[PDB]
């Protein structure tokens, strides 16, 4: 997850993209049905504003 | 390495003494007997011509498609581990036809593209680091030129230019030279103009770092230069190093710099090692020039390290004058601006504010296309540069 | 027709001989030999083959190899400069003297710094003044800096290198990319040149209290890059430039007499200004005729170049919405509310 | 010429014949690393560098005992067979730390710290050289001396001269060094060490 | 997902060999067991008793806790201030104990490219778990902790 | 026979073929070309390839065992299919967005209006915009107004994803990027979607990893090809962001996309014509006033409005109810906006 720094680091933008993969493929131009998602966190507040 | 030229520079007679024709003659001598000992055995034994024959089997041993690679780790001789063009790592075999000294652990290797064995080093471009600060010449400046500044130009003669002209002096007292020299004064002085002053009459490779270059943005690329900056100064024989504005590496704030100030003082950490460490030293000389010498660690400072500290004051009226006549030097007044008057201007000018009224009086006499300064145009060029 | 019968019936047992590889010779070398780095392939020292000189062999260029025995075949079409990379990643519209506008005063003060030094030397010799070296451009964003700063680049037959950063582009000019003082090892080849740097990273209305920030990578770059055009430099013919929105947040250097040998103004344009400023961007649409540009102009106070040519492309905009093909006076006063009245606020 | 040209008469003492004797019977190996040694009598598995994971097991004249999990060593570039044992990979750059050329200056040229000297000298001067004195009675001789004082003080200067008189191998390193780009390799040069 | 060998020129699956684990996560494994008899560490008496009782008997009298119902305490963490005694109770207790001691460390699970970390740390209970019972030392839990 | 020699060179075609890249061409009878294999080779073209359609990079068909060009394919893509209707359309009206017209007019004068009347805007003598940016808040309605246009469009859409751009194969991306243009030209009216453009566009790049040397030409590619465009092919290209101010600079410049068009917030107004809208499908009762609902200081954008809707509604399945009462949405507001206690009266 995270909160896609800006000025991160070189192995950290791409652990952003496959955010953005995760992201787009939840609520993206192609509506997924009859596939229900469960996540859980121990700290709700280092996520992303679009998760 | 070897030097092709200077075979024997022994003019120590420095006349028409005898001595000198002694010498010559022996190797004449020598060469006689040489000629016929080398074609007389050249025929009756035609398996290596030397000049035709040796070089030609070598090439065929190579191979046309000479490969590039770089030499990884030194195995015992004759065998070495050489890393492939792209990722794989070779053991291969080290061919004696290479001079076998130039082999670096890490430098550049030619492996034959079939059966891949060391064939030959090569010598490696130079790094763009080294062109970066690779100083020249200095343009224009002289060191009469100058002007003012009297008591302060003897220090910097006297520690980065008089060990490399006159070893002597330091050479039957037993003392060693100050080791470096650190420039300090208000924002103005002629600080860089004695840095690059030195910088002309000097037979050593110049090397010029201003202080906000030290400071780079990923962790590590910092104290990684300063080592690279003393590499290359070794490397080139005699050579001056100046770092100016020395004050930028802890008086600046940057959000490049990944780490904050915690980095930036490693960068220091790293610095203070370059210039007194358990490592051997050489010859290198450090000249640091700053603007504030009391915003900075006070163990960079360190008698050792930089040992002689030049004060640098704003120019005394007398040298106000001087400072006048020789930017004034090659330009055709109109015999009607007294220098005099505008020695007093301002409670205190730097100097380079000198320079820029005598350059700024210019750009004022050639909107009119006109060759001569008046005083009018320096009276303007005296509020547009000190004022606004 | 007896010989095009033969050359297509060999065709078909040539076309089989493995082709060549394409690479770039990076330095020549002795003995009629190079060496060049293939593509995704490491680098190699090749011989070369005798049609070919070893003279026109030069650096960076591209080149061929038979297939297995490599020697250069070849000196194939020449590769894109470097430099011609970083002003296609970077788009500095291209721009001349005719369309500027209410600048008449400064374009006048930027000849005297940047033309005269370079297309005329010698004559400030004559006077025995150093040449300048830097100019300071500065006032509110959309001013027009630079849009003369390249009109001065582009009359002057000077190379217009940009450096802003921009970490993507910095392969360009400089692999190693460590200190901003490697432009200049291209800057010094490319012949005059004029290396603007830009600024305004969002300035004026963020970072306007403390925490973080702290200086700015366009403000160091000069005192880096001025630091060696003052001095430890023998090309003189590189010359740089800024554009800043406030003189008075410079560094205590950069305002220091004898660094910067200019500093033009740049004013949000006056009446006499903006009505100039809007003619050169209106004739680029079918204007219907007798169109008041002199009330336009007074409807817009405050519109440095920006405000302006948002009147006229929203005036074209405007008369698409009805379905029209003239541009008439009503679309240019219906254009001025949207830009300034209905955005005055925020 | 400005590659490799050697001295010529070198050339021919390198027996070009046997360059050719060495350039055809000598087979070229490829570097690689063990990770297992699948048990039946051989099946060695191997991972060279970018190619892939091969199984090999031997050729002739590599002892078992020869070869141990985790070892660098060099295979055929045919069959991928070992051949022989190559050394542990140390980076380059923890590599260049050894000192090889003893720093100029002895054990007179620092005045005052005589105790100082004496207490450096029990700790990095007496355990390795008269190694058998602690032997004849239980004592593990202190390891680890810390030097502090005020810069200028003469911290560098007992510690070069330290190295000066040792006989043991002395390893340099600066503190600043020891920080690097990527999380992670800070303590590789650590471990390497 | 299984390791399964080829043959060279026309692939097909000849064996099955053994699973594979990272070269660094095998050397965490201690072969030369450490000397330290219980009676070494002086004064902690309490906590060398607690440990025994949580990392070592669970893993003998396996009937103990079985027949009463109580699943075993899972892990044991040693604090306290820089030298008292932590390590000498880990390595002591890798004397007195015949099982796989895998040894960790703390800055060594750290590997710079995404996803090495993990790696090691997968491996590392792994090759625990496909051995015997085995007790798997985490030093220096900082590092990987903050 | 010179028909003869015709017919037997062909078999130099063969099945078996390496789909390679036309570069340049150095001279007749000869060009560079790029293999799939990954290298720049120079190769001999046959005799009878029609020269026209050695365009420029487009697609040649190499010999297997020595390189020489020997056809010249039709344009084809790889990870870029047009979404031919089907089951693959977004099914979305513009009646089905809660009143955004500012911003949806934007949209139409600059993506769909250019596509049909081409012929207008060099009348009046404006210029296209060659590329729209959706910048804003996350969940304001950016990809929906997009899932909009794929709908009631006349013209060809490509939808990419920022991160499909980026994969294993080294090397491989640029081709993919440059399939994408090269498809969108072929039919000529088309909509090319760059979804989450943060993904390949980022200002930092540290060129030692080999993921950012593989993203720098990525990026170098799309910038090459968004330049090619000689004011006579519309190809419009919308790009989508949450972050605009991670995207590099160079990437925002005329002749790229050069049209901002902000997603804010919804304010109290338009906030009003988007619980209309969604709850024009669902049930609803009379006793219920969606006036008092948007009347609230909160700030809430596009999907609390729609999670509102979508837990109100779900609150009646729970007593098992097919109309949502006001006691419903009560529920809902309290459980999906969940105000935080910004605010310390104590400083006003
Ligand atoms: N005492 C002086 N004598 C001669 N020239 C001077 C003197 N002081 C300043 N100048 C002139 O000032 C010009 C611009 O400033 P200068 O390069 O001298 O600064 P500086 O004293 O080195 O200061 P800083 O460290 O702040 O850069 C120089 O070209 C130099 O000729
Ligand atoms: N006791 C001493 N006798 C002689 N010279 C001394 C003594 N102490 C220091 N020096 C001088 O100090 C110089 C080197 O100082 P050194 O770097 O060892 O000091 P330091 O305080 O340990 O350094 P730092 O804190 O900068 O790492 C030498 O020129 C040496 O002659
Ligand atoms: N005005 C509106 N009318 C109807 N639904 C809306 C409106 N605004 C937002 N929504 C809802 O927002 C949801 C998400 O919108 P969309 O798929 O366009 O993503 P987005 O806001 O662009 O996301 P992101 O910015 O994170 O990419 C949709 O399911 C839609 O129902
Ligand atoms: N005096 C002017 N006359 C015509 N156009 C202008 C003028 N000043 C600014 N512009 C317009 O502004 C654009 C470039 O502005 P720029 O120089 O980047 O503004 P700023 O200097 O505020 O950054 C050009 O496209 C140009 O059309
Ligand atoms: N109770 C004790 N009896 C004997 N030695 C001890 C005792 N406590 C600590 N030590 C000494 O401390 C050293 C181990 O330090 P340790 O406690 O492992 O450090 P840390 O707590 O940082 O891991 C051993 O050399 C040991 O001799
Ligand atoms: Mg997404
Ligand atoms: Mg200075
Ligand atoms: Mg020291």
């Amino acid at each position: 997850g995270g909160r896609r720094f800006s000025e991160g680091t070189s192995a950290d933008r791409e652990i952003q993209r496959t955010l953005m993969e995760l992201l787009n493929q939840m609520d993206g131009f192609d509506t997924l049905h009859r596939v229900k998602m469960i996540m859980a966190t121990n700290r709700p507040d280092t996520l992303d504003p679009a998760l | 390495g070897p030097d092709a030229a200077s075979k024997l520079p022994l003019v120590t007679p420095h006349t028409q003494c005898r001595l000198k024709l002694l010498k010559l003659e022996r190797i004449k001598d020598y060469l006689l007997m040489e000629e016929e000992f080398i074609r007389n055995q050249e025929q009756m034994k035609p398996l290596e011509e030397k000049q035709e024959e040796e070089r030609s089997k070598v090439d065929d041993l190579r191979g046309t498609p000479m490969s590039v690679g770089t030499l990884e780790e030194i195995i015992d001789d004759n065998h070495a581990i050489v890393s492939t063009s792209v990722g794989s790592e070779h053991y291969v075999s080290i061919l004696s036809f290479v001079d076998k000294d130039l082999l670096e652990p890490g430098c550049s290797v030619l492996l034959n593209h079939k059966v891949h064995a060391v064939i030959g080093v090569l010598m490696d471009d130079t790094d763009p680091l080294v062109t970066v600060m690779k100083v020249e010449k200095a343009p224009q400046e002289t060191y009469a030129d100058i002007g003012g500044l009297d008591n302060q130009i003897q220090e910097i003669k006297e520690s980065v230019e008089l060990p490399l002209t006159h070893p002597e002096y330091y050479e039957e007292m037993g003392i060693k030279p100050p080791k470096g020299v650190i420039l300090y004064g208000p924002p103005g002085t002629g600080k860089t103009l004695l840095a690059k002053a030195v910088a002309n009459q000097t037979s050593a490779t110049f090397l010029r770092v201003v202080g906000s270059e030290l400071i780079q943005k990923y962790l590590g690329d910092g104290p990684k230069l300063v080592r690279e900056l003393f590499r290359v100064a070794e490397e080139h024989a005699p050579s001056i190093v100046f770092i100016d504005e020395i004050d930028a590496i802890g008086t600046k704030r940057y959000d490049s710099n990944s780490g904050g100030e915690r980095e930036i003082q490693r960068t220091m950490l790293e610095l203070l090692n370059q210039l007194d460490g358990f490592d051997s030293r050489g010859d290198v000389k450090v000249i640091m020039a700053t603007n504030r010498i009391e915003t900075l660690d006070p163990a960079l400072i360190r008698p050792g390290r930089i040992d002689r500290k030049i004060e640098f004051p704003l120019p005394d009226e007398k040298t106000k004058k001087r400072i006048f006549q020789i930017h004034t030097s090659r330009m055709t007044l109109a015999d009607d601006v007294t220098l005099d008057d505008l020695i007093m201007a301002k409670d205190d000018l730097s100097g380079a504010d000198i320079k820029a009224i005598c350059t700024e009086a210019g750009l004022m006499a050639l909107r009119e296309r006109r060759m001569k300064v008046t005083n009018e145009d320096f009276k303007k060029s005296k509020e547009n540069v000190l004022y606004k | 027709l007896n010989a095009k019968v033969r050359l297509l019936r060999e065709e078909l047992q040539l076309l089989q001989e493995q082709g060549s590889y394409v690479g770039e010779v990076v330095r020549a070398m002795d003995k009629k030999k190079v060496l060049v780095k293939v593509h995704p392939e490491g680098k190699f020292v090749v011989d070369v083959d005798k049609n070919i000189d070893i003279n026109d062999v030069t650096p960076n260029c591209r080149v061929a190899l038979r297939n297995d025995s490599y020697t250069l075949h070849k000196i194939l079409p020449n590769k894109v400069d470097p430099l011609v990379s970083l002003m296609m990643v970077e788009k500095v519209p291209d721009s001349t003297y005719e369309m500027i506008g209410g600048l008449d005063k400064q374009i006048k003060e930027i000849k005297e710094v940047i033309e005269l030094p370079v297309k005329h030397p010698e004559l400030f010799e004559a006077l025995g003044i150093a040449q300048p070296k830097g100019v300071l451009l500065y006032g509110p964003p959309g001013t027009g800096k630079t849009l003369l700063a390249r009109a001065v680049a582009h009359h002057t037959d000077c190379t217009f290198i940009r450096v802003s950063g921009s970490e993507l582009v910095q392969k360009f000019i400089g692999e190693g990319a460590r200190m901003v003082r490697e432009l200049f090892v291209m800057a010094r080849e490319h012949a005059p040149s004029i290396i603007f740097m830009d600024e305004i990273d969002s300035i004026g209305s963020s970072r306007l209290e403390g925490g973080s920030g702290g200086d700015s990578e366009v403000q160091r770059t000069m005192l880096e890059l001025l630091n060696q055009l003052d001095g430890f430099e023998a090309t003189k013919n590189i010359k740089v430039i800024m554009a800043t929105n406030r003189i008075d947040i410079l560094d205590s250097a950069l305002l220091r007499p004898g660094r910067i040998d200019r500093k033009i103004e740049f004013p949000p344009p006056n009446e006499e200004a903006r009505l100039d400023i809007l003619k050169i961007h209106s004739r680029k649409m079918n204007l219907t005729r007798g169109i008041n540009l002199r009330k336009i102009a007074e409807l817009m106070p405050g519109a440095s170049g920006a405000e302006v040519k948002g009147v006229c492309t929203e005036a074209g905009m405007y008369a698409l919405r009805e379905r029209r093909v003239h541009v008439t006076q009503e679309d240019f006063e219906m254009a001025v509310a949207k830009v300034m009245q209905k955005d005055s606020e925020k | 010429s400005d590659t490799g040209l050697a001295p010529p008469a070198l050339w021919d003492l390198a027996a070009d014949k046997q360059t050719l004797q060495s350039e055809q019977p000598l087979q070229v190996a490829r570097c690689t690393k063990i990770i297992n040694a699948d048990s039946e009598d051989p099946k060695y598995i191997i991972n060279v560098k970018q190619f892939a994971k091969f199984v090999v097991d031997l050729s002739d004249q590599v002892a078992p005992t020869d070869i141990e999990e985790g070892m660098r060593v060099g295979v055929d570039r045919n069959k991928y067979q070992i051949h022989i044992p190559l050394p542990p990979k140390i980076d380059p750059t923890v590599t260049m730390m050894q000192v090889e050329e003893k720093p100029d200056v002895t054990y007179s040229d620092v005045g005052g710290c005589k105790e100082q000297i004496e207490k450096l000298r029990e700790v990095v001067e007496t355990p390795l050289l008269h190694p058998e004195r602690f032997v004849n009675l239980g004592i593990e001789p202190p390891k680890g001396v810390l030097l502090f004082g005020p810069p200028g003080t003469g911290k560098t200067l007992c510690a070069r001269a330290v190295a000066n008189r040792t006989d043991a191998c002395f390893i340099r390193v600066i503190g600043s060094e020891l920080v690097q780009k990527y999380v992670g390799e800070g303590a590789r040069m650590v471990r390497e060490l | 997902g299984d390791l399964v060998g080829v043959n060279k020129d026309s692939y097909l699956i000849l064996e099955t060999l053994p699973t594979e684990y990272d070269s660094r996560v095998k050397a965490m494994e201690v072969d030369e067991r450490p000397t330290e008899q219980y009676s070494d560490i002086g004064g902690l008496d309490k906590q060398i008793q607690e440990l025994v009782e949580a990392i070592v008997l669970p893993m003998n009298h396996k009937e103990k806790f079985e027949n009463l119902g109580i699943q075993p305490p899972k892990g044991v963490l040693m604090y306290g201030p820089p030298g008292t005694g932590k390590t000498l109770l880990a390595r002591a207790c890798a004397a007195q104990t015949k099982a796989t001691f895998l040894k960790l460390a703390g800055p060594q699970l750290v590997q710079m490219f995404i996803g090495d970390g993990a790696k090691l740390v997968r491996d590392a209970f792994a090759l625990a778990k496909e051995k015997a019972p085995s007790i798997i030392f985490i030093d220096e839990l900082d590092a990987i902790g903050t | 026979e010179f028909l003869h020699a015709q017919e037997e060179v062909k078999r130099i075609q063969s099945i078996p073929l390496v789909i390679g890249q036309f570069l340049e061409a150095v001279d007749q009878n000869t060009a560079i070309v790029g293999s799939t294999t990954g290298s720049n080779y120079y190769v001999r073209i046959l005799s009878t390839i029609d020269r026209e359609l050695l365009k420029p990079n487009a697609s040649v068909a190499l010999h297997k065992h020595s390189n020489a060009l020997v056809d010249v394919l039709p344009p084809e893509a790889d990870s870029s299919i047009m979404m031919l209707t089907s089951d693959q359309k977004p099914d979305v009206m513009y009646a089905d967005i809660g009143g955004m017209d500012i911003q949806k007019q934007e949209v139409r004068e600059a993506v769909e209006l250019p596509l049909t009347h081409f012929e207008l805007y060099k009348q009046i003598g404006i210029d296209p915009p060659r590329g729209v940016l959706m910048y804003g808040p996350p969940g304001c309605g950016k990809t929906m107004l997009a899932k909009a246009v794929a709908h009631h469009t006349t013209a060809a859409f490509i939808r990419v994803v920022g991160s499909e751009f980026v994969q294993k194969y080294l090397g491989e991306g640029p081709r993919m990027v440059r399939d994408v243009f090269r498809l969108a030209k072929e039919n000529a009216p088309a909509i090319i979607f760059i979804d989450e453009i943060d993904a390949i566009a980022t200002k930092r790049f540290d060129a030692q990893t080999g993921a950012d040397r593989e993203v720098q030409r990525i990026l170098l590619e799309l910038l090459n090809q968004m330049d090619g465009f000689d004011q006579n092919v519309n190809v419009k290209v919308i790009m989508a962001t949450n972050r605009a101010d991670t995207l590099d600079p160079a990437l925002l410049r005329p002749g790229r996309l050069d049209r901002k068009i902000e997603f804010p917030l919804p304010d109290r107004r338009q906030k009003r014509l988007i619980f209309s809208t969604i709850t024009s499908k669902m049930n609803l009762s009379e006793e219920v006033d969606l006036e008092d609902y948007v009347a609230r200081p909160d700030k809430i954008s596009g999907a609390d409005i729609n999670s509102i809707c979508q837990e109100s509604g779900m609150l009646a399945v729970r007593e098992n109810r097919y109309i949502v009462l006001a006691k419903d949405f009560e529920k809902a507001y309290k459980t999906v906006i969940k105000k935080d206690e910004q605010e310390h009266e104590f400083y006003k």
